[PDB]
């Protein structure tokens, strides 16, 4: 009437397995690990050394480049990895226009046919996208397009949301600090070399092109952010108002980074392959590096299976398979002694 | 004083007395909120997170959202309140089976005894208690069925005394014997206040224009049991919680276990890691934001003052690092403690089949205290003994006779003194031979077994005869006598008759005079005129009183009897020497005149009848001696030997007399042969301080070996224990009690059984257990660290108020050595893991402050981090502490010295807590440095050039820290059942299914809006699935090598006479070598004088029940 049942679960005698730790038990475990991690580990190294890239640090182009001819870039600003050997170092010159705005023109040689897709990034160092004041500083409803009034704005976009009894429309530290350098959408071939057109469409994420919708503000109650006031000197009108649904360079910047050294995508070309030739990229210099104190670069990678030329994952598979092939032998060392 | 009217219930409730219920429960409906909150806030993790959740409410401070830690705190405070309520309900319905027990209650409108419950007993309510029924309230008897309205009560729950006490109703009230005349009682009863003084009472009843001076001879208490009488008609006075034995019994107190006191030190040891890492991260925020103020102009930093946003960022790192302290640690260990109490109460080896009673754990907060017990404070009567006495053997004419012979102790060649054993059929063959000369001296021995008593015989409806004895010693002499023939059948007011078995003759002996047993006399005697006409005196008593009254001219069996007593007392039996003398006709009439003038003297007759009794008991002839065995419970001597091998020191605190506890201690092998008794029997407070100092001047003058300390035993009376607990003398007592093997305390009050446990508790760090039964040791159970009660044997009150209620004493072996040492070793590993599990995850927030300019940005999502403590890593702390037997149950019972691993606290310290927190730092620095070299610029994906953002990397940090901490629990655990397969690799499969469903439903409800594109760019990416299977193997490669190295190598276990001639010269030291152990359970308040004169057995029952008139 009160007797507990004699099941093996109530009497603490469940069927159980105890780990046998012995040099005949854990030895085929350590061999199965170090025979399946080494085809993976060298497969992530052979994929990372097939990525071809070129990184030109154009940070001091407004200071260390003459405006007359094509001098060479100092080699401290150049990193590059290709299959074939390069023959000419990349060149660079400054160019002012009738308005007085500078431009940095980088000429470079690509020594072999790159038959993968070509992606143009810019690298920024010493910029804290991951600051706690910075990550949360935007309005979610304004990105969706809702005409939010003043006192129901997101209070985390606090120093930049309202200038003169108005609404800063892309409020926040993120949209105010947007990278302004305009990469030219063509790699101009110099001599006996064709052009290479580069698309700036489908650059951002696919969920970003949905949630970034055109605004339902009417361009009379909204002011640009204070660092956009060179592109919009008179302000916001119904004509010059930005459509952030198709502004896919703005969607890349708002997708913040994890670390103070990051890439951002600008241009891509999936359709064709660029051949060997002397190309030229022109960069309109609008973003000063005295704002954040780091460097800005120009990247011309291709993609691998794990991203780019990053050897860290394949090495991590070989340190682990190195320890699981070391201690598969040092089982036999301490036993005999 | 308390005024009680008789037979009007409306007038005796306007004073507002208590009812008859008792409350066992920890809290009522009123005191549930303060007692549960004080129990939870005394844990330091629940007090820290109450302060953290207020720090999240000041705006712009918290890195996560503001409802993150108050939502986790309300979950664990609700699960902790559910475990408390489903125990206090089980404490309330097991309390309900007492209040709903049967009690016949007189109803004045009905005018008959109607059946009701106990709880319907109000003060002033005349009840009726039948035979062998517990008394339901503090009751004064009015009349009874026995002659002159008497009854016998058993007080084995009031104190430990194993005899019966006569209670005699007043002559003015004993006429009310019928139910129909019970409606004429009109008056009042003036009683005293409840005072918990057991043996004193004063009251005055005015019944029908006449005063009645009441007495403690007219009052029966609640714990007592009415025995050897048909019924009584008493009215109740105190009831419920104002009774004399349940005044100081309170509700279940908060008992903070010793492991929970260690967690409170490892939380203080974790605040000093918290405050350091807040200070490292907040002085780097002041340095960097003022040195690089021209390089952080895109943050639009204010720069108000260096002390203003020091504090505003002091609280941010307080919140970001607050989950170093585990929030789900205390409610995890509460449900390991709840479910271990469930598996204790479901064991068949702790289930008593005879009463159909399993063990139950009421206070389940103390399951792990059963692995650290260092002192067991036991009770004797009912706990160690079965409260049954049986005539074991007898020694007559220098020969011994026993039921069945233990063959090593058989009839051998003597040393001049015959030792050995014979059967009882040889006693029959030596009796029926007129050629053997022992046959006259055997014949007057067996008739002394069936005449000299005060047992009253009552024939049942069958041919079975029931012997009704006050003292259980002389009740076993008649029953054990009658099994050898010469059955005592009936008793007349002036004679007894003995029915001989083999001849069928019924000889009748005239009882002339009887002499009462006395503690100063240590003997009792009776004079019988035989059917021959020749009178004869019989006598039974102690050898230290009998041997001073002998004829050395006559008997030759004396030195053969005394050697049989030493063989009996070393076995543990209770002995009694039997002597007689043949007094002729003329010597009687000059003595009876001397006896009559002593008896008819009104005053001072207590000490003059024995001074008239020793004038006839001078010249006796020693027939021989008896041996009565007080039955112990089964498995008592094997449990005491096993628990003493485990390092536990057994103490005995009993309300019984001293000569019984030495006998039971000799029988249960606490005491032994070749052992010394440090007896402390002193009458004043300065006589014991001499006795405590005279022993410690002698037994610690030289350092004692561990063999010689096993020859010491402390025996202290309850009056000397009341003086040796004065605060000036408390340390002299523990200095000799810690060098003795066993401590016995005799005749101690219910309060003194608590003040001994409260004295070892505050003078040492050892954990104490107190096992007992009945309400005389209920205060002993509230005052211990673990209180155990013996379950229902017609007198349960300790097993209600206890923390564990076991079936008998032998279940203490498996409860401590198996279920106790498992519950300490499993919980100590489940707490060191839960400290580690919140360090391997939340310390990636600290290495991130060097990579975000000391801002305090969260590396992972706000709600994903609360699910870490609640869903995905809550099962391996549970299953390690529950289903993982670290060592076999067959090995813990076989080698009891493995219990000392839990007593020293080798598993759970604060120093070994640092080997897990540093293991949490090392695992957290591999997740961080491993996932910043991968995902270097965010350029780790292959999705048409797209990059992994801040939140796609934060999911890889969260998931890698889950596989690391589940892979650690897969190496920590010892035994892999099928319930570990749902916990350790089944909470990884839980998170890998929960995450695509949580992050594809909840962002559309504006909850966790950082996950809009994370599932495509984590689960669709090849770099995420390759990170999860190489970084946990990289970080647990040291834990797989240390666990393999710990298995093969580095193993742990899971001048004799110079003192013995010096210790005897102290004042009250006795040795157990030639002690001739005498014990008789009769008392002076037992009423053995007049009950032999008042009973006619052949007279049958009256019309009003089983009532018999006084036939004197
Ligand atoms: C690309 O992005 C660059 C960095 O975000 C940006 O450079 C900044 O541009 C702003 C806008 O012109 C500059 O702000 C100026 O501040 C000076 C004072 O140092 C003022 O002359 C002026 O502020 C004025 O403030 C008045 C009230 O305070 C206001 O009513 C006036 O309208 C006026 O705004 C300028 O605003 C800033 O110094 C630039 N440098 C840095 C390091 O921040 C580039 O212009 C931008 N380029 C393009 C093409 O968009
Ligand atoms: C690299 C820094 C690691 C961080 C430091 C660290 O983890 O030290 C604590 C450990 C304690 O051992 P475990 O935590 O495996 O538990 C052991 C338990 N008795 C069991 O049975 O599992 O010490 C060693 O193993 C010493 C080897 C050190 C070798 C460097
Ligand atoms: C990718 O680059 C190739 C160049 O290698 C582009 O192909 C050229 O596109 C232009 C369009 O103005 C045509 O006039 C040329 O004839 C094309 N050349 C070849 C060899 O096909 C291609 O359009 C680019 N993809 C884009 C812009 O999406
Ligand atoms: C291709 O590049 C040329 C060079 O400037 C440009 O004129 C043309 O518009 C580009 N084609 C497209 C489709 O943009
Ligand atoms: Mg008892």
């Amino acid at each position: 009437s009160k007797k507990p049942p004699n099941t093996a679960f109530r009497q603490q005698r469940l069927k159980a397995w105890q780990p046998i730790l012995s040099p005949q038990s854990v030895l085929p475990l350590l061999i199965f690990v170090a025979c399946i991690f080494t085809p993976i580990g060298i497969g992530l190294i052979v994929s990372a050394t097939k990525v071809q890239d070129l990184t030109i640090d154009y940070s001091h182009c407004d200071t260390k480049a003459s405006t007359t001819a094509f001098e060479d870039i100092p080699k401290k600003y150049i990193k590059y990895h290709f299959k074939s050997k390069v023959e000419n170092k990349p060149q660079w010159r400054l160019t002012e226009n009738e308005n007085g705005e500078q431009s940095c023109e980088l000429q470079f040689e690509i020594p072999n046919d790159i038959k993968k897709s070509i992606f143009i990034y810019y690298k920024i160092t010493n910029f804290y996208q991951n600051h706690r004041r910075y990550v949360q500083s935007f309005d979610t409803k304004q990105i969706l397009g809702e005409p939010i009034k003043k006192d129901d704005l997101d209070t985390s976009c606090s120093p930049i949301r309202s200038r003169e009894d108005k609404i800063i429309y892309p409020c926040g530290l993120i949209a105010n600090s947007m990278f302004n350098d305009t990469f030219s959408q063509v790699l101009s071939g110099i001599d006996d070399t064709e052009d290479y057109n580069l698309t700036n469409k489908h650059i951002s994420w696919s969920i970003d092109r949905h949630r970034f919708k055109t605004t339902k503000y009417n361009a009379s109650d909204i002011v640009p952010p204070p660092n956009w006031m060179k592109k919009y000197p008179d302000g916001y009108t119904d004509e010059n108002l930005p459509d952030i649904h198709t502004w896919e360079e703005f969607q890349v910047w708002m997708r913040t980074a994890a670390f103070p050294k990051f890439y951002k995508l600008t241009l891509k070309n999936e359709s064709a392959s660029l051949p060997k030739g002397k190309y030229q990229m022109n960069i309109e210099l609008n973003y000063p590096i005295s704002l954040f104190g780091g460097t800005k670069s120009f990247v011309l990678t291709t993609n691998g299976a794990i991203g780019g030329r990053n050897m860290s994952l394949g090495v991590l598979y070989l340190i682990v398979a190195g320890l699981c092939a070391l201690f598969g032998i040092i089982f036999l060392v301490k036993l005999i002694f | 004083p308390r005024v009680i009217h008789i037979n009007d219930s409306l007038a005796n409730s306007s004073f507002g007395y208590s009812d008859n219920h008792i409350s066992t429960t920890k809290y009522n409906f009123a005191t549930f909120l303060p007692k549960f909150l004080f129990q939870e806030f005394s844990k330091y993790a629940n007090l820290f997170f109450l302060c953290t959740s207020a720090i999240q409410q000041v705006p712009h401070v918290s890195p996560t959202n503001r409802y993150t830690t108050i939502g986790t705190l309300l979950v664990v405070l609700i699960v902790s309140a559910m475990k408390e309520c489903i125990e206090d309900i089980k404490r309330a319905n097991s309390d309900k089976e007492l209040n709903n027990s049967t009690a016949e209650i007189f109803s004045e409108a009905h005018d008959d005894f109607v059946e009701k419950r106990w709880i319907d007993i109000r003060v002033g309510d005349i009840i009726r208690v039948k035979s062998e029924e517990p008394i339901p309230a503090d009751t004064i008897i009015l009349s009874s069925s026995e002659p002159e309205g008497l009854c016998y009560i058993e007080t084995a729950n009031l104190d430990g005394e194993t005899n019966l006490k006569i209670k005699q109703s007043r002559v003015e009230t004993a006429k009310f014997i019928d139910v129909k005349t019970l409606k004429n009682m009109n008056g009042k009863v003036v009683s005293e206040q409840p005072n918990s003084s057991l043996y004193t009472y004063e009251g005055t009843m005015t019944l029908n224009d006449r005063q009645i001076p009441l007495s403690p001879d007219q009052m029966i208490l609640r714990g007592a049991t009415l025995r050897n009488t048909a019924w009584i008609f008493g009215l109740v006075i105190f009831t419920g919680h104002e009774t004399k034995l349940l005044r100081n019994a309170t509700a279940t107190p908060i008992k903070r276990t010793a492991v929970e006191k260690i967690i409170n030190r490892q939380i203080i040891a974790l605040f000093t890691v918290l405050i350091v890492l807040i200070l490292i991260s907040s002085i780097g925020n002041v340095i960097m934001s003022t040195a690089d103020a021209k390089h952080l102009s895109y943050l639009y930093l204010e720069g108000t003052n260096k002390a203003g946003l020091f504090f505003k960022d002091f609280l941010t790192f307080w919140i970001l690092f607050s989950n170093l302290v585990p929030i789900s640690l205390f409610v995890t260990v509460e449900l390991i403690k709840y479910y271990q109490a469930f598996m204790i109460g479901s064991d068949l080896d702790l289930y008593y089949e005879k009463t159909d009673t399993p063990t139950v754990v009421r206070t389940s907060s103390l399951v792990e205290e059963l692995g650290q017990i260092e002192y067991i404070f036991s009770d004797k009567t009912g706990t160690l003994t079965r409260n049954i006495m049986e005539f074991k053997s007898c020694s007559i004419a220098g020969h011994c006779y026993i039921d069945k012979i233990p063959e090593d102790k058989t009839a051998t060649v003597e040393d001049g003194i015959e030792v050995g054993y014979r059967k009882f059929d040889d006693l029959k063959k030596k009796l029926n031979d007129p050629s053997d000369e022992d046959s006259p001296i055997i014949n007057d021995f067996l008739t002394l077994l069936a005449t000299c008593h005060t047992v009253i015989p009552e024939f049942q409806s069958d041919g079975s005869i029931k012997y009704q004895a006050a003292s259980p010693d002389e009740g076993a002499l008649v029953q054990g006598g009658a099994d050898l023939g010469y059955k005592f059948i009936i008793r007349k007011p002036n004679s007894v008759t003995v029915l001989l078995e083999e001849t069928g003759e019924e000889k009748e002996y005239q009882l002339l005079n009887i002499c009462e047993f006395n503690s100063t006399r240590k003997r009792m005697s009776a004079i019988f005129r035989f059917p021959d006409g020749s009178i004869k005196l019989f006598c039974k008593g102690a050898d230290t009183v009998i041997l001073e009254r002998l004829d050395d001219e006559a008997n030759q069996y004396v030195e053969a009897t005394m050697r049989h007593l030493e063989d009996y007392a070393s076995e543990g039996l209770r002995t009694l020497c039997l002597a007689m003398r043949d007094i002729s006709e003329g010597e009687y009439e000059e003595w009876n005149s001397i006896y009559n003038e002593a008896a008819t003297t009104l005053d001072n007759r207590a000490e003059k009848l024995d001074e008239a009794a020793n004038l006839i008991e001078k010249n006796l002839i020693l027939i021989g001696a008896t041996a009565i065995e007080d039955k112990l419970q089964d498995g008592v001597p094997e449990t005491i030997h096993t628990l003493q091998e485990a390092g536990i020191k057994i103490w005995v605190l009993t309300g019984d007399r001293q000569e019984t506890a030495i006998n039971i201690g000799m029988s249960c092998r606490l005491l032994s042969e070749d052992m010394n008794l440090l007896i402390i029997n002193e009458e004043t407070r300065d006589d014991t301080e001499r006795n405590l100092l005279e022993k410690i001047n002698a037994l610690n003058e030289h350092q004692l070996s561990t063999h010689d300390m096993n020859t010491l035993a402390l025996v202290i009376d309850g009056k000397s224990l009341g003086f040796a607990l004065e605060p000036e003398l408390e340390d002299y007592l523990l200095t000799v009690a810690k060098l003795c093997k066993a401590v016995i305390c005799c005749r101690v009050s219910p309060l003194q059984k608590a003040l001994v446990v409260k004295m070892v508790k505050r003078k040492s760090s050892s954990l104490l257990l107190a096992i007992g039964d009945g309400a005389n040791d209920v205060s002993m159970i509230q005052a211990a660290h673990v209180g155990v009660g013996i379950s229902g044997m017609e007198g349960m009150q300790a097993a209600r108020s206890a923390d564990i209620a076991v079936g008998q004493f032998k279940f203490l072996k498996k409860l401590l050595l198996v279920h106790g040492s498992w519950s300490y070793q499993r919980i100590s590993v489940a707490i060191l893991y839960s400290f580690y599990k919140n360090t391997a995850l939340y310390m990636t927030q600290f290495w991130y402050v060097f990579a975000n300019a000391f801002s305090g940005q969260s590396i992972m999502e706000s709600w994903t981090m609360s699910f870490y403590n609640l869903f995905f890593t809550v099962w391996p702390p549970f299953v390690i502490g529950v289903f993982d037997q670290f060592v076999s149950s067959r090995l813990l019972e076989r080698y009891p010295q493995l219990y000392k691993l839990g007593q020293k606290g080798q598993f759970f310290s604060v120093y070994i807590f640092w080997g897990w927190i540093i293991n949490g730092f090392f695992h957290s620095a591999i997740v961080f440095i491993g996932t910043i070299l991968i995902y270097r610029y965010g350029f780790a994906l292959n999705m048409h050039g797209e990059l992994a953002d801040h939140w796609s990397w934060g999911v890889t940090v969260y998931t890698t820290s889950v596989i690391i901490v589940l892979g650690k629990a897969a190496l920590v655990t010892n035994q892999w059942t099928k319930f570990t397969l749902i916990a350790i690799p089944g909470s990884l499969l839980f998170w890998l299914i929960f995450f695509p469903i949580y992050a594809s439903i909840f962002p559309h409800a504006n909850i966790s809006r950082e996950y809009y594109g994370v599932v495509k760019h984590t689960y669709g990416s090849g770099v995420f699935w390759l990170t999860l299977i190489v970084l946990p193997i990289f970080a647990l490669v040291r834990d797989f090598l240390w666990k393999y190295y710990k298995r093969m190598y580095e193993p742990e276990t899971y001048h004799v006479q110079q003192f013995q001639n010096a210790i005897r010269k102290v004042r009250q030291v006795q040795r157990m070598k030639k002690q001739r152990g005498f014990a008789f359970s009769q008392a002076e308040e037992g009423g053995q004088e007049k009950i032999v004169r008042m009973y006619d057995t052949t007279q049958k029952r009256g019309k009003y029940g089983e009532l018999q008139d006084a036939s004197a």
